[PDB]
């Protein structure tokens, strides 16, 4: 039975996933083993490297925080949630955290390498993708968020922007820094303000439907090419958000529009992946029906676009950056506040 | 027209969180 195998699946997953939660991998390589090659991402997080493991040769982003900064920004319980629930966490579109460690003034995250880069830049150089196109990688998000939502994980930050193409043109999630282990109800006030849900706007206590939500934005921006609410300040997104009169451009099929006006749903009664039959309301509506769920998570489907593929550590699908020193100081800085790291 | 309102607008870029 198709149904009882993926409950197996599940059951299996979350006693995997609540092992490596209670017991988090700790300072696991060093600094001294890799090569620096590139600055892959800026912020105020800190930043994202292509770095080469210096005894394979294999390449890897690595994700470098500085810890004063950090404790600066209040962000230590996001820092040390995003890295322990991605030593956890194991699915086929989830970013690989490989290794991580700390020094006197950073946190390293090595990473799986994703050379494709970010699924938001392809889909500003494209200006929108067709509907089997953005199709496929819906498919993709919606068997992630099945596997999160299962560990009791919301994911909060849905957007081309933590979206990247691997080798075989499928996609990651990366960014887990607004991810979180909720079992009923959360209340902080966090996302991007496009994807943000009407119930997180409005202040009210939520649940994993936001994410569904999330994904109704970014099946609109993929097939659109912009999303279906905008406007030059965070506050006038909101009030668009709220009133949640949504307009769909004519070349879109009525069966995007029909999913896309039960994810884009304001009443939480009503929203696609928070009724009764979950999930598959979903997977089952009828603009998903040439999707081939298995095919899809065995990644046998052919992808609709394969970035192009110049070496392992090939970097021509990122912009370039300010290359910026790796200072560590001959001082231990933070050592209490990220000692879980 | 709604393209044309949005590059023409200041959050075609990368968007931070909250
Ligand atoms: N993996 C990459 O190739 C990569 C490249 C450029 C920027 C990146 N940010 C991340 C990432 C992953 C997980 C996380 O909790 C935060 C950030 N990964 C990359």
């Amino acid at each position: 039975s198709e149904q009882e195998s993926v409950k197996e699946f599940l059951a299996k997953a979350k006693e995997d996933f609540l092992k490596k939660w209670e017991n988090p991998a700790q300072n696991t390589a060093h600094l001294d083993q890799f090569e620096r090659i590139k600055t892959l991402g800026t912020g105020s997080y800190g930043r994202v490297m292509l770095v080469k493991h210096m005894e394979t040769g294999n390449h890897y982003a690595m994700k470098i925080l500085d810890k004063q900064k950090v404790v600066k920004l209040k962000q230590i319980e996001h820092t040390l949630n995003e890295k322990r629930i991605l030593q956890a966490v194991n699915f086929p579109f989830l970013v690989k955290l490989e290794f991580s460690f700390k020094d006197n003034s950073n946190l390293y995250m090595v990473l799986e390498y994703l050379p494709g880069g970010e699924m938001f830049s392809h889909l500003r150089r494209i200006g929108r993708f067709s509907e089997p196109h953005a199709r496929f990688y819906a498919a993709q998000i919606v068997l992630t968020f099945e596997y999160l939502h299962s560990l009791d994980l919301i994911y909060r930050d849905l957007k081309p922007e933590n979206l990247m193409i691997d080798q075989q043109g499928y996609i990651k999630v990366t960014d887990f820094g607004f991810a979180k282990r909720v079992k009923g109800r959360t209340w902080t006030l966090c996302g991007t303000p496009e994807y943000l849900a009407p119930e997180i706007i409005l202040s009210k206590g939520y649940n994993k439907a936001v994410d569904w939500w999330a994904l109704g934005v970014l099946i609109y921006e993929m097939a659109a090419g912009y999303p279906p609410f905008f406007a030059d300040q965070p506050i006038q997104i909101y009030e668009k958000i709220v009133s949640g009169k949504v307009r769909f451009p004519s070349h879109f099929s009525s069966d995007l529009k029909d999913l896309l006006r039960n994810l884009l749903q304001v009443d939480l009664t009503k929203r696609f992946g928070n009724l009764k039959n979950g999930v598959n309301d979903i997977k089952n509506h009828k603009w998903f029906a040439t999707t081939d769920w298995i095919a899809i998570y065995q990644r046998k489907v052919e992808a609709p676009f394969i970035p192009k593929f110049k070496g392992p550590g090939d970097t021509s699908n990122f912009d370039d950056y300010e290359e910026e020193e790796i200072r560590v100081s001959i001082n231990e800085k933070c050592g209490k506040e990220f000692s879980e790291f | 027209t709604t393209y044309a309102d949005f590059i023409a607008s200041g959050r075609t870029g990368r968007r931070n969180a909250i």
